Order: structure tokens, then C-alpha cells, then sequence
């Protein structure tokens, strides 16, 4: 997956050259910022089931229309798919916050995002508002650097779905 | 890769690389063979990197290595692979290659190739060719891939 | 002998564009490419099937 | 593509001399302050499609021409690549943002945008205006005290209001 | 020139997208290594001339014949060419410490070096002998992490001599 | 690609050794008679057509199967291709025929020409046969006197035949 | 390789037609500068000890400090080698002049020797000599066509050499 | 134009290099076989208006049906044009055989050949027959290597018309 | 790209009449002293890295700016780039004199040779002093006599002079 040591190689094998000064810079700040983000995803591990219900809970305040029979929300399956996707996305931001990279993301979610959204006529915005509940208690769970890191990947999410 | 026209030496530099790694089959080409005088012309901006790769596809070190040695067969499938980044679809396109070499020559086989809205479309004279077929291509036949 | 088409772009090109995907990268309209005679005739019937607006050539 | 040390190395070597304690105070000053400059820059990033869709609302509330058919992004296409222009704008500001030199704004997306316009007949006085717009939300999300611990940036904001100004006057 | 920065711009700008996370600890690297970079570049810039009658008379040393009348370095101006090559490349790895990057020594030598040297038969023994020594006298006037980094882009240069 | 002189070249070499006296020699006879083998090549090539036409009427005398619908030379693009073939073939015959070597043929020509006429329902038998017709029209050119000086060149004669069956036992 | 009857045959090959009256005068001229081509590669063949050794001698004639221990020159097996590489030059000469084309030098010595000389720090001017000394012995050894045809075989070896 | 001179830079420019023993040889046997082909071109002038005249004659011969009113050649204009045609064919004939290279005829009569005689209908056999005639008068008006050159430049115009 | 005998063909064909007898007996002279010529081609192709060298010195000694910082020869790259403009005009130079003509020296080697060192910079000055050290260094190689037939060759020199000072009028 696209990480800041895979971008590095891959510029120097695209190059057909050796690791310079520059690429063992760059590795050096990931493993300096390895800490922050593996102790956000270590937070975020620790508390994902609050986190994945109030991330449902959120969606169905913000749209009340799809829970009533009928429509996408309904239905003990739909929502229990619901707390699957949520728990996707969380997973795949933490992946992402290990790695440092968004190529857990890129490469499991947001490749092929639209176009599956589309077939199944998943709304984005449900998955915005999931989001950006998961970012409000990120705030506080988290403090720091660690917040920030983990602020970025959500909204690399975020801006995917958008 | 892409190469625009105002360009730092170290894009450039990787831009060969890649070129060549491409275009020559991963062949590994010797430092006399390397072609000096298409590098300036693509490094002024006289060509682009679509007419780079016609030079270099009519270069005596694509023609010794995929053409001199081979059929015509070998040939027009390499030149799918190399210049298209795909495999042939059909056998129309080995008499069609086959024909256009023999009443036209070396050359215009490779124009057909470089001049084709297959080429341009995914390339268009300012990326490097890449393997394409990898992926569902349109208009592919379940065998290309 | 050679000849350098100065090649604009003023939204036939834009509208196939538009239609097709952007499907390689973005590239400014205005740009100048030298054919020789042999390559003449087909790159011009190219430009002008693609929507691309030719402001003039120039033989050298 | 430079950014502020490879141009203070540029300097250096037309004037064929080493790399002056004034000049290495300065950069080090610039790396100091560097982390002040990836908090813009992620604030530019994360933001950016906020930014574009309020300057997008801004804009074609005040032009209503340009919407109305007949106006350049009436075309329903056409106003797709209005957006897309936003956001490649917005981009490489952020790029020029992050290095500190706006050469790599200009260069690669800069130099030819008059003449394509123009070509085009788009108008690029509404182009500008837009990219005004877009500086305006821009400074907002950068602003934000929230999310980072609070600091005096105003060189990170007038570095950012200098390259969407320059971006716009080069458009128009 | 290829810095951490340019490197990051570039392959965020070749697939069309905003600099990220993947992008961001790469130039957090380049930033906080700076500091030993920059250390670096003044003890060398300091200690210029010192290093570059040294890296010349160590040439001399390991090559005794090339001072002979007839060769390359007989003579006065030969002479004074060499402590000109020596102080560009000396001046040029101080370039690259301070931009983080091989970039300025790409840039400027190793870019069209084989071709020139032997247009001129310049040896680049010669040269590897000259950096040997300013690497010898780099492991003193510095210490820690700084000679790290000036070893790292002298030996750069050496390998693209060698 | 291979001549007589690169051959020899390569087998010198893989010994590591010079090229001994007598092979010296050997490339030394055939440059000599290499003018004959200029007549030999031009008479080839200058009667290109009327060796095609000859054989391609012999041929389809011969096989009537092969012009009827439903025979692999019936309708006009298939004959077409044939005659291209046969043309192809002859001119790599001519090629090998100056290079004193087969390379070439084998190399270019016939280097998986069995399994490809064999995937088109092509009869390869009758194939062979087109050559061996292409090979008598070719000797009775060759060995035609008027316009060339007299001599003898029965070794021509005999290594162009080779070049013709050995095409035509690739084939078939 | 790349001789003129190959050339020849390529340039048919490649426009899809047969051989005409340029390529068979190309031929002819060939033909006949077979004679003090090969000549020359039977007077070169009987004389190849006596070259060899002169060329050698002529090596450390000119690079005195290559016989110096610690240096390429030190040993027996060193000169072993210096012997065996003019040895090949000298054969791929003798190749050339028989095949009236330079393609066994491209083929067998030049195509490959940048990168080798680089690696084991061979230096290009001792086989420039080398070659230099053969010239001018073949300069006695040969006479009229034969002398030229040498003479262009080498100066292209040593051409590629520098 | 396609000359033994010109295939020779054209090849020595398309590899960047210099002009070698190939190429210097290639033009050695242009060089050499010059005089005849001069000596052929120098007969063939000379005799021009008697060669047309047959030829035009013998073309009639073999076709008398085109003569007759209501074909191409009745007339005194699509006689003119006759023998217009056929002094061209041995003017570029005679442009070969001092040029040393078919390329005059492939630029002035063989490129567009095919669709030229379509358009306006004109039998390649009529010119075929021409330079039949042609061949004949030649095996006779010339002998040795300026017959055998002419000989090869007429028939190669008949296999481009065949 | 043509020659001295395609150049005739051409001048003969715009009138229509086949050559004359004088323009046969000019060609027949030029193909007699072709294996004059053969020998000019082969010393300026064997002697090309010490003509380059030889003047590249003597350039850099009378023209110091061009190799301090901020002169055009001045990085390795730059300096690599004018060493191999030398080899390239000399290459082209070669050419002319092997065909007899300069239509190659202008078709492929100058068409916009000015107009590119005008926009990099190059002080086509430098350039056109370069190609006439070259012309001095040539001109000593030619006329050595080593290895080669005694004979009279002035036209060959001029012809040469001619072909390096049209290239540097070209240049300049
Ligand atoms: C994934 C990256 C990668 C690798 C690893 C790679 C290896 C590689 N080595 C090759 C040739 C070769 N490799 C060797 C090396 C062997 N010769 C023996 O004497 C040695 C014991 C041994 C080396 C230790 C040789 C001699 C050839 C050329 C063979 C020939 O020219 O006939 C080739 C064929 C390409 C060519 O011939 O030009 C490849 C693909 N290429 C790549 O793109
Ligand atoms: C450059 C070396 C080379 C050669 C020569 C070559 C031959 C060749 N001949 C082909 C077809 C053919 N070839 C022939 C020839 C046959 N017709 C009758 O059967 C005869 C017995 C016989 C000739 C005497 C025919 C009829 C076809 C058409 C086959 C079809 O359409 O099914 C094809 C398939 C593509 C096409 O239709 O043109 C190839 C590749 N391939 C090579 O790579
Ligand atoms: C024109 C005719 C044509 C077809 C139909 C075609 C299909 C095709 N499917 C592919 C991959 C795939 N195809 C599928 C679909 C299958 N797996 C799912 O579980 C389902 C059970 C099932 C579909 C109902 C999947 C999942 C992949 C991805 C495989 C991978 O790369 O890991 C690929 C490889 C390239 C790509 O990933 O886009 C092709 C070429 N190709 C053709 O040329
Ligand atoms: C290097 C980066 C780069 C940029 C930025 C760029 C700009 C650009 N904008 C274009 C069209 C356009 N651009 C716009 C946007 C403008 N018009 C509206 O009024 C808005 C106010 C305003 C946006 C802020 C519109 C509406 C078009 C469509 C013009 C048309 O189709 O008529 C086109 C032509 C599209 C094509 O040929 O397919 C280009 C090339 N090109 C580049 O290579
Ligand atoms: C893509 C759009 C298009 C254009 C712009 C076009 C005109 C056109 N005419 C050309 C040549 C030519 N055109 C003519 C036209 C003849 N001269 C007169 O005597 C006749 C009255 C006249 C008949 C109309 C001639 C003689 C040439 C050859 C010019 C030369 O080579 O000297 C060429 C160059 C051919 C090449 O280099 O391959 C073009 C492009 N045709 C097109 O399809
Ligand atoms: C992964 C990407 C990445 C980011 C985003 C990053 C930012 C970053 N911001 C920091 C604090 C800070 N952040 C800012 C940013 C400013 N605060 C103001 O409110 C402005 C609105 C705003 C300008 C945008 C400031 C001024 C500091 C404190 C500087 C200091 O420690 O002296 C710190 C140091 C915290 C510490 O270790 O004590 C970092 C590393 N580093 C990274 O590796
Ligand atoms: C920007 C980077 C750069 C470098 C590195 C560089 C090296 C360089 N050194 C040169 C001179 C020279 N430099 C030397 C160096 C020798 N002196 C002896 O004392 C020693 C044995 C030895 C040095 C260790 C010599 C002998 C020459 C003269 C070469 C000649 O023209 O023959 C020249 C040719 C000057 C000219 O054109 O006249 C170059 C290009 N030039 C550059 O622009
Ligand atoms: C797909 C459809 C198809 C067509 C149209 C076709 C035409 C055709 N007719 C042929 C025979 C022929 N056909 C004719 C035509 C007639 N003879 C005279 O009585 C008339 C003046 C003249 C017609 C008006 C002639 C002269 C030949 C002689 C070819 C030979 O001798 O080999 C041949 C050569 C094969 C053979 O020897 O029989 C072809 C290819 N072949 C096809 O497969
Ligand atoms: C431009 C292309 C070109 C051609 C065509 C060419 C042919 C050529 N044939 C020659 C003589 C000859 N040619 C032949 C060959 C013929 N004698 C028999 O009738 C055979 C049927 C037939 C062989 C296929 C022979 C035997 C000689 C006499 C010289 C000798 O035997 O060595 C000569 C020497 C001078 C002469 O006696 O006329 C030449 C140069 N040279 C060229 O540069
Ligand atoms: C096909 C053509 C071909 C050539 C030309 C060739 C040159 C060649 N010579 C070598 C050895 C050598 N060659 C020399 C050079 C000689 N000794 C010095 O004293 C003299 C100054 C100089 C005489 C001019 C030396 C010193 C070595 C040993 C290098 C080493 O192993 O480190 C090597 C290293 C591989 C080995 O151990 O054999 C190569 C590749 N190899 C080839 O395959
Ligand atoms: C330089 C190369 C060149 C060639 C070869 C050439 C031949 C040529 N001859 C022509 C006229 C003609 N030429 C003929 C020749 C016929 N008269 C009969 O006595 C014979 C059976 C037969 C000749 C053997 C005829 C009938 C026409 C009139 C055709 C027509 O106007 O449709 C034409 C049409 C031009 C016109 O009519 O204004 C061409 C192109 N032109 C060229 O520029
Ligand atoms: C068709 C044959 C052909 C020619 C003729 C040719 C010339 C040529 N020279 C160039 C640059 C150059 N040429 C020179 C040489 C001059 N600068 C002065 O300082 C020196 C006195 C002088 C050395 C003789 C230099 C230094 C450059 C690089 C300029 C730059 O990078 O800004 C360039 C553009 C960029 C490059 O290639 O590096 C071209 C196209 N290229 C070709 O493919
Ligand atoms: C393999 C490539 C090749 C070359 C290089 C070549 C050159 C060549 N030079 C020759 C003699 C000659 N060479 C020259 C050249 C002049 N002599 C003066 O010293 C000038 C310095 C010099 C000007 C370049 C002259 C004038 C002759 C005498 C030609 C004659 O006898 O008329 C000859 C004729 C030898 C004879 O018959 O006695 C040839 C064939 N031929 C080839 O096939």
C-alpha cells in the first residue's frame, strides 16, 4: 500500500536508483511520527464499538427518512450492514494511522468508492455525518498529536466520499 | 510517468529510465547504445515523449531486438505489448500489420502504432506507455488479458 | 521538409474531453508540434478530427 | 521546481560562493518554523472541498451570468470543469504553500492558463474573482485555532494570500 | 532540485492529488533533520580552505605522478584547477546539506560528470581521493548526527565518482 | 543476422582462438566469387514477378481445391495473402542467397511459420509445393546466360537450391 | 552483427522489399576491399605475439607507477591479464577486418565497455596506448589497402575506447 | 533521394555516430562502379529519340486495338503524351544510373504510381512493353557492366510497374 | 537529404532535360577523386575526440567566463551539453563532406539551431568560435600525409573550410 517507506521505494526503484539522503529523511520522520499514530490507533482500537454506535446513532438523527419502512434504513440487516461499514471505515483509518499512509484506505475503501455507492444507491452523506461524528469524539478521546494524525485520515476519508 | 515541455533534470533523468525500461522490453542497453542526440531533441522540446518513442522504436536497438531475429508475428505482438501496453485482439490485426509492413515498410508499421487513437487516447503524447491490459480495458476480447 | 503546426484547442477538443473523461492528464491548449512531409497529411486529418483548432503552420 | 532553500542555493551558486551564516540563519529559521507550515498546509488540504464549494456559491451567487445559458458555465459539463479548474488552483497553492516557492505554482500551471483561457473564451476576470474567493475560504479554514495548539502564523497567512494573488493575477 | 519537499510535491502532482499524511511526515523528516544539516554545512563552510589544500596535497600524496612534468597535474594552473574542483565540490555538498537533498550535487556534478571527465581525462580516482580525505577531516570539527548527514552526502558523491 | 564471415567469426570465437589460414582462405574464395553471386541475387530479384506468376499458375493448375469456394486461396483476399507468402519467401531466399548464409530465412522468415499455417487450416504441403514450384522458375533465371558473362557457377546454383528446400522442409 | 552485406540485408528487411542496385553496389564494394582486408588479418594473425608483448611493454613504458605495488600492474596475474586483453583486442580487429564491418568490436568489446572499465577501475588510456603501439607496428607490418583498413579497425577501437 | 551516399549517412545519422568502415566501404563500390553506370547514362542520352520512337512503336505493335478511334491513344495529343511518357521513364532511367540509386525513379515516377495510372486510366502494360523495348535496344546499344547497370534500372521500373 | 549527384538530378529535372554531357563529365570526376575523399571523411571521423578536444581547450582558454559560475559552460551538465554540440556539428560536418553537399548540414544539424541557443542563453559567438577551432584542428588532421597516397587534395580543404564556416554562419 502507498505508506511514506513504499512511496520511497518506489520513486527510487522508479528511478532505478539506490536510497538517498532525501528518501532516508522522509522514512526518518514516519518512524518519528509512528508513535502519535499508533497510540491514536491504539485509542481508537480501545473504544470502536462506542464509537461505531454513535456513528449509526448519528446517521439516523441527521436522517431520520430512512429508518421508517420502505427505504435503505430499514430493516434489522440494513442496520446491522450499517454498523458493518462504519466499522470498515474505522478499521481502515486505524490501518491507515499504523501504516502512515492512506493506502489502506486508498486501496481497500476509496478505490471503487463511487461506483459501488452508485450500484447500491448508498448515499456519501450518511457516511459523512458517520465520519465527521467519529472526528467530534476523536477530539476528545484523543489529545495532541495524536488527534492530529488521526484528524488527517479521517478527513482523507471524508473528502474521498465528497 | 509524464513529461511536460519545462522539465528538472532529475524528472528527465527518470523519464529516460522509464522509457527505457519500457520501451525496450527491460532489455538492458548499453551506455554506446543510448540515444544522445533524440534525448536533446526531447530535451529542447523539438519532440515530444510520443515522438521520442517513435524515434526509438524506429532506433536500430528496438529493430535488432524485436525485429531482425523474429517473425512478423513475434514482431507485431511485441509491438502491442511494448508500444500499446495491451495484447492483440484478433487475428485482423496480425494480417492488418503484417499487410501494412509489407506494402509500406518498417516505418508506417511503427506510425500505425504511434499515430493509432488507441495510443493517444491513453497515452497522448506526453506519458510514457504502461502496461494497460492488466485492467478491463473497452473493446477488449477476454483473451487480451 | 518540416512543418510546425501551432495547435489550439477552443472547446470541440474541450467537449470531447468533456464527453470521453479526462483519461490522460490535463494539458494546456495552445502547443506546437513539428511533422515532417511524410507525417503531414495524417497528423492534419488527426487535429482535425480530435476538435483541435490548427492557427497556422509554418514551413521551414 | 524549487522551494526556498534550493532558490537561496541558486542565488548562492550565480554569485559562485558558498552559502552565507546570514543565509543559513534564515533557512534555518524556515525549517524551524516548518511545522507551522505543514499545519497550513493540512488545513488547506482537509478543507479543500469546502473551500471550493463555498467559493463556487460565493461566485455564482454574485456572477449569475456565467450560470444563466449562453454564459461560460452554463453547459452542465462546463461547469464541471469550473470546478475542476477551482481545484487544481487550490492545489497547487497548497504545493506552492508547502514549498515556500511559488515557481512550482507558476511553471506548471500558470504560464499557459492566459492563453488556453483566451483561446477558450472563458472570461478570466470571473477566473480571478473566483480565486479571490477561494483565498477568502482559505483564510478562514487556515485561521482556525481549533484542531492545533495556538501560535502566531501571520507569515503562513500572508505567504498563502501572496500566492492566491499572484495565481489570480496571473489568470487575469 | 530533488529535496524531501520537491520529491513530495512531485509525486503528489503526477497523480493529480493534495498533498496528505504519506506527504507531510516525509517534509517533518527534512525539517527536523535540518538542524544537524545545517550544523554541518557551517563547519564545512568554515573550514573551506583547510579542507581543500588538504583534499589537494592527499591527492598529491596517493598520486605522486601526476605532478611529473607532462601529466595532468604539473603545473601551476593545473594546480589551481584542482583546488577550484575541490572547492566546488565542497561547496556544492555543503548546498546539499543545507537543501536536504541530493539535488543541488545532482544538479550540478554528478549530472554530466562521466562525459566530461573523459572529455578532459579527468581521473575521478583523483576526486575519490580528495573526498576521502574530507571525509577523514569531517569525522573531527563534527560530531553526532551533523557528520552523519555530511558523510552521507559525501559519500554520495564518492559513489557517483566510483 | 549472419553472413559466411560472421559465422566463421563466431565459431573463432567461441574457440577464443584467431581465424586459422584455411578458413581465411575459405572467406577469401567467396569474396572472389562474390560478383557471381551479385548475378546470382539480381537475377532473383529482377524476375521477382514472373518466378510469383509461374508458380502461382503451376500451383493452382495443380491444386484446383485451392481456388474452389471453400479452399484456402478462394476468395480474393486469401489469394491475395498467398502471393504475398510466396513473394516473401523468394525475397528472404534472396536475401540468404547474398548473405551466403540462411540465417535470415530461418531467423525471419520461417522462424514459426509451420505452427502458423498450420492454426490458419493453411496446407503446408501445398505450401512446400509453391516453393519448390518458385524454386524451378528461380534456376531457370539463374542460369540464364544473356546479359551476364559465361562461367561457371554450379555452386550458386546448388546453395540457392538449398535456401529454396530448406524453406520448403521448415515449412513442410 | 553489423556488416555491410548485413546492412544491406536489414535495410531490405525492414522496407519490405528485395535487394536493388544500391544495396548490390554496397555489396560489391564490399567484395572487393575483401582482399586487403584479409590481407591485413593474415599479416595481423602471424604477427599477434610480437604485438601483444610490444603493446604491453609500450602500457608500462608510458604508466611507469602501474608496475608499483599496490597498483592494477603489481603481479603476474595482473600482466597475465594485460597480455589476454590486448590478446582480445587484437582478435576482435582481425574479426572486423575480415567481416569488413565494425560490428564484432561493437558487438564483442565496445558495447559494454564504459560500464566494465568503470567497475574494475580499468583505465581506458592503457589499452589507448596499446592500441596506439599496434598502429604503429601494423604501420610497418602492412603496406597500402591493408595498412588503411588496419589502421581504420584500430582508431575506431581506440575511438570507442576514449 | 535514396543513393548508395545518402542510405549510408542516413543510416550513420539515424545511430548518431560516425561515418566507419561500413559506411566508407558502401561508398568505396558506389565510387567504383560509377563509371559504367555513367558511361550506360551517357549511351542512353545520346540515343533518346530513336529509343522513344521504338519504344512508342513497339507499344503500338503489341496493342494495335489502341490506336483505333475511341481508345486512349487515338489521337495526336495521346501521342504526344506517349511519347512525352516514355522520355520521362528513360529520363529517370538515365537520373538512376548517375545517381547510383533507384531513388530517383522511386521519387519521380515509382510514388504514386499506381493511383496516377488509375485516375487517368492508363495500362501499365503499355509502359511495361516500352521498357521491354527499351531492355532490347540497350542489350545491344551497351555492353558489359553499363548494360548489366541499365539493365537493372529498367527492370526494376518494370517490376515497380508489374 | 541530398548529394552532389541528387543536387544535379534535381537542377536537371526543374529544367526537364536530361543531364548534359558536361554535368556528366563533372559527376565522373567527382567519382574519381572519391577515394580522395573517402580519406578526408576518414580523418575527420578517427581524429573527432582530439579535434573536439584540441578546440574545447582552446575555446575555455580565451573565453574563461563561459566556465566560472554563472557562464554557459559552467556546470558539469552544461559543459556536457557543449562537448557534445561539438561532436555533433563535427558529425554533420562529415556528412557534407562524404556527399559532396551541405543539404544535410542544413536539413538536420542547424534547421533551428540559432533560435534554440537564443532561447537557452548560448552566446551563439562562443558557439560559431568553437566550430572554427574545430575548422583549424580538422584542417591539421587532413592534411597530414601519414598513411595515405601522395596527392594533390586542395580541393578537398576548401570544401571542407566551406562547409565548417557555413556552420558557424549558421550558428552565429
Ligand atoms: C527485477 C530487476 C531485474 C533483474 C534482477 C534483472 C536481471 C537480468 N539480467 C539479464 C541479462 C544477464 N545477466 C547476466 C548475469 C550473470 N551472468 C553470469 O555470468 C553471472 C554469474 C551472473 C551475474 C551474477 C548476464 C551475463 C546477462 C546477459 C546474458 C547475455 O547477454 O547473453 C536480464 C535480461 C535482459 C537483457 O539481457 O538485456 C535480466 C532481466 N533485470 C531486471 O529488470
Ligand atoms: C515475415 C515472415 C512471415 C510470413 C511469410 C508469414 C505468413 C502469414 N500468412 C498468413 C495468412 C495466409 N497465408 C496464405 C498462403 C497459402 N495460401 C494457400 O494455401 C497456399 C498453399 C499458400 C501459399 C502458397 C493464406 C491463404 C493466408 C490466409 C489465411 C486465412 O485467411 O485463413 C498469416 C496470417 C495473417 C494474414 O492473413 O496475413 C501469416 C502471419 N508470417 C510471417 O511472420
Ligand atoms: C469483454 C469480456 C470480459 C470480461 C467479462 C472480463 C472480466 C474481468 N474481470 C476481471 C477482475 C475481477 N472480476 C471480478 C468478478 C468476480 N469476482 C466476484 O466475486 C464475482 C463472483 C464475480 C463477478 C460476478 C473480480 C472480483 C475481479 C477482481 C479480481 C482481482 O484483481 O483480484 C478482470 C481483470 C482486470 C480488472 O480487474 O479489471 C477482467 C479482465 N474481461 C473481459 O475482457
Ligand atoms: C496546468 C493545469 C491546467 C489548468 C488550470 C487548465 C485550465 C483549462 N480550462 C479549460 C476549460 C474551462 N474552464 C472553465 C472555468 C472558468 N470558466 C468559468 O467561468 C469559471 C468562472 C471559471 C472557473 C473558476 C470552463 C467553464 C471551461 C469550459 C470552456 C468551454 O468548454 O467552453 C480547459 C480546456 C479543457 C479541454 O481542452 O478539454 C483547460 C485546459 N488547464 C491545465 O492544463
Ligand atoms: C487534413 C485536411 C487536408 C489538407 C489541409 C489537405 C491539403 C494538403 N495538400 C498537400 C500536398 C499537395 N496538394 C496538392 C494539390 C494540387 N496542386 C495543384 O496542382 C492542384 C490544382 C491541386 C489539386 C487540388 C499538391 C500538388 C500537393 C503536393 C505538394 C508538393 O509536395 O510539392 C498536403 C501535404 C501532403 C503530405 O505531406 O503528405 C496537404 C495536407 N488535404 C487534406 O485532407
Ligand atoms: C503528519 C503531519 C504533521 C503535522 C500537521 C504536524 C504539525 C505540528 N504542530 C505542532 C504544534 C503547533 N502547531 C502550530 C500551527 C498554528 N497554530 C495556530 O493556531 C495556527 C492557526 C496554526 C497555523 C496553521 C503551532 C504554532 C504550533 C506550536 C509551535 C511550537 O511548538 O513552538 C507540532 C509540534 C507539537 C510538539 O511536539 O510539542 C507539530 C509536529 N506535524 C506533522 O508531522
Ligand atoms: C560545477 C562543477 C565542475 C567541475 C567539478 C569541473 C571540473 C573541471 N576541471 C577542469 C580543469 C582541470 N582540472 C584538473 C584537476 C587536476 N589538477 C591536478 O592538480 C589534480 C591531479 C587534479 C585534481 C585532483 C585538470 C588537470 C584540469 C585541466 C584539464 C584540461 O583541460 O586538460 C575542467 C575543464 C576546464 C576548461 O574547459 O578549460 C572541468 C570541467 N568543472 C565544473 O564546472
Ligand atoms: C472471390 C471471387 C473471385 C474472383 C472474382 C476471382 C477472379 C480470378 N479469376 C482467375 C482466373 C482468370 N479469370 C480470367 C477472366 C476472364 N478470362 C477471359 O475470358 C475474360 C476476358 C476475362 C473476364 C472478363 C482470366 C483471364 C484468368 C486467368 C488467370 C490465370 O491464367 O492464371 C483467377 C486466378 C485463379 C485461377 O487460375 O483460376 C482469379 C483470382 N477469383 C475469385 O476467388
Ligand atoms: C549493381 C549490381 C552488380 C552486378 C549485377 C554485378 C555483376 C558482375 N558480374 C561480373 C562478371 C561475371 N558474372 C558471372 C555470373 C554469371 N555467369 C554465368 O552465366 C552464371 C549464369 C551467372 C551467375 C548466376 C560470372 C561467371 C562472371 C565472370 C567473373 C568471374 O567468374 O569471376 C562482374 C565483373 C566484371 C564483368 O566481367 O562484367 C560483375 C561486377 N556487379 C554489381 O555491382
Ligand atoms: C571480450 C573483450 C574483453 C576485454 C577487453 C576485457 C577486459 C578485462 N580485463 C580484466 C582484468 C584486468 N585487466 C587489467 C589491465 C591490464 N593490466 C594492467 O597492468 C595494464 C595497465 C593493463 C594492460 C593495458 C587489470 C589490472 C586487470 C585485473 C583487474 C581486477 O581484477 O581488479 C577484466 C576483469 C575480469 C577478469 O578478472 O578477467 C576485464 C573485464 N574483458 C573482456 O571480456
Ligand atoms: C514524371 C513522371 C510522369 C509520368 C510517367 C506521367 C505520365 C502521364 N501521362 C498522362 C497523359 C496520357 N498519356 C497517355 C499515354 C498513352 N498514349 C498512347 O499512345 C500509349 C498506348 C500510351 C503510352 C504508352 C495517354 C493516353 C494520356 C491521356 C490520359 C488522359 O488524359 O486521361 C498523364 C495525365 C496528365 C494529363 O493528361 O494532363 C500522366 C500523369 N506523368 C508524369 O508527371
Ligand atoms: C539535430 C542535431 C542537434 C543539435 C545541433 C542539437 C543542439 C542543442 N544544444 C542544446 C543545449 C546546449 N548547447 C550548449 C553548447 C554551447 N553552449 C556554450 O556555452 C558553449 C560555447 C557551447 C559549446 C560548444 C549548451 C551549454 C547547452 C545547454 C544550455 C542549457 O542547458 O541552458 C539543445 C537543447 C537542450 C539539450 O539538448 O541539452 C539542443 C537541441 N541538438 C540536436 O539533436
Ligand atoms: C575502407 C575505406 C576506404 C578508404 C579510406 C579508401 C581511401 C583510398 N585512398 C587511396 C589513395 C589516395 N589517397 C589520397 C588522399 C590524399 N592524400 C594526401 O596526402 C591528402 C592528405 C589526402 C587528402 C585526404 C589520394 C590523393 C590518393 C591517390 C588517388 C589516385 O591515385 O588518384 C586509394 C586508392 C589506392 C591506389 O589505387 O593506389 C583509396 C582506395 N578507400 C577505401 O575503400
Amino acid at each position: 500500500s502507498r505508506t511514506v517507506i513504499t512511496e520511497v521505494i518506489a520513486t527510487a526503484d522508479s528511478q532505478g536508483r539506490f536510497l538517498n539522503s532525501t528518501e532516508l529523511q522522509a522514512a526518518f520522520g514516519r518512524f518519528e511520527r509512528a508513535v502519535p499514530a499508533i497510540e491514536a490507533a491504539r485509542a481508537l482500537t480501545k473504544n470502536q464499538d462506542a464509537l461505531v454506535k454513535g456513528a449509526v446513532q448519528a446517521v439516523f438523527k441527521k436522517f431520520p427518512y430512512v429508518t421508517q419502512p420502505g427505504e435503505k434504513g430499514y430493516g434489522d440487516s440494513n442496520q446491522a450492514k450499517c454498523a458493518r461499514d462504519i466499522g470498515y471505515y474505522l478499521r481502515f483509518i486505524t490501518y491507515s494511522l499504523v501504516a502512515s499512509g492512506t493506502g489502506p484506505l486508498d486501496d481497500y475503501v476509496i478505490a471503487g468508492l463511487r461506483e459501488v455507492n452508485r450500484a447500491f444507491n448508498l448515499n456519501p452523506l450518511w457516511y459523512i455525518e458517520a465520519l465527521n461524528y467519529i472526528k467530534g469524539e476523536t477530539g476528545k478521546l484523543l489529545s495532541g498529536q495524536s488527534k492530529t494524525e488521526a484528524l488527517l485520515y479521517i478527513d482523507h476519508a471524508i473528502n474521498a466520499l465528497s | 510517468i509524464n513529461l511536460r515541455a519545462p522539465f528538472t533534470s532529475e524528472e528527465f533523468q527518470g523519464a529516460l529510465y522509464a522509457i527505457y525500461r519500457h520501451i525496450f522490453g527491460n532489455t538492458y542497453v548499453m551506455e554506446s547504445e543510448r540515444p544522445t542526440t533524440a534525448e536533446s531533441q526531447l530535451k529542447d522540446g523539438r519532440i515530444t515523449v510520443r515522438g521520442f518513442i517513435r524515434l526509438l522504436a524506429k532506433s536500430e536497438v528496438y529493430k535488432s531486438r524485436f525485429f531482425q531475429k523474429t517473425s512478423q508475428n513475434r514482431f507485431i505482438e511485441l509491438s502491442h505489448k511494448l508500444l500499446l501496453g495491451r495484447a492483440p485482439y484478433d487475428q485482423a490485426e496480425i494480417s492488418y500489420h503484417l499487410d501494412l509492413w509489407n506494402t509500406q515498410g518498417y516505418d508506417a508499421e511503427i506510425d500505425s502504432y504511434v499515430d493509432s487513437e488507441e495510443y493517444l487516447d491513453f497515452f497522448g503524447e506526453d506519458t510514457v506507455p504502461y502496461f494497460r491490459g492488466f485492467k478491463y480495458q473497452t473493446g477488449q476480447s477476454a483473451e487480451g488479458f | 521538409r518540416i512543418y510546425k503546426i501551432t495547435v489550439s484547442e477552443a472547446g470541440a477538443y474541450a467537449t470531447n474531453k468533456h464527453r470521453t473523461g479526462y483519461r490522460a492528464p490535463i494539458r494546456q491548449s495552445n502547443y506546437t508540434l513539428t511533422v515532417p512531409y511524410d507525417r503531414f497529411l495524417p497528423e492534419m486529418i488527426r487535429l482535425h478530427q480530435s476538435g483541435a483548432k490548427i492557427v497556422n503552420v509554418t514551413s521551414v | 521546481m524549487n522551494d526556498v532553500f534550493t532558490r537561496a542555493i541558486a542565488q548562492a551558486d550565480l554569485k559562485g560562493s558558498f552559502l552565507l551564516e546570514s543565509d543559513l540563519d534564515k533557512l534555518a529559521s524556515f525549517a524551524k518554523e516548518g511545522v507551522k507550515r505543514l499545519d497550513a498546509v493540512a488545513a488547506l488540504t482537509n478543507n479543500a472541498p469546502a473551500i471550493i464549494s463555498d467559493a463556487a456559491h460565493k461566485l455564482f451567487a454574485e456572477q449569475q451570468e456565467l450560470i444563466q445559458p449562453g454564459g461560460n458555465a452554463y453547459p452542465h459539463r462546463r461547469m464541471a470543469a469550473c470546478l475542476r479548474d477551482m481545484e487544481i488552483i487550490l492545489r497547487y497553492v497548497s504545493y506552492a504553500l508547502l514549498a515556500g516557492d511559488a515557481s512550482v505554482l507558476d511553471d506548471r500551471c500558470l504560464n499557459g492558463l492566459r492563453e488556453t483561457y483566451n483561446a477558450l473564451g472563458t472570461p478570466t476576470q470571473s477566473v480571478a474573482r473566483a480565486v479571490q474567493l477561494m483565498k477568502d475560504a482559505a483564510m478562514v479554514h487556515l485561521k482556525s485555532t481549533a484542531n492545533v495548539t495556538v501560535g502566531d502564523c501571520s507569515s503562513l497567512y500572508s505567504e498563502a494570500a501572496t500566492y492566491f494573488d499572484k495565481a489570480a493575477a496571473s489568470i487575469a
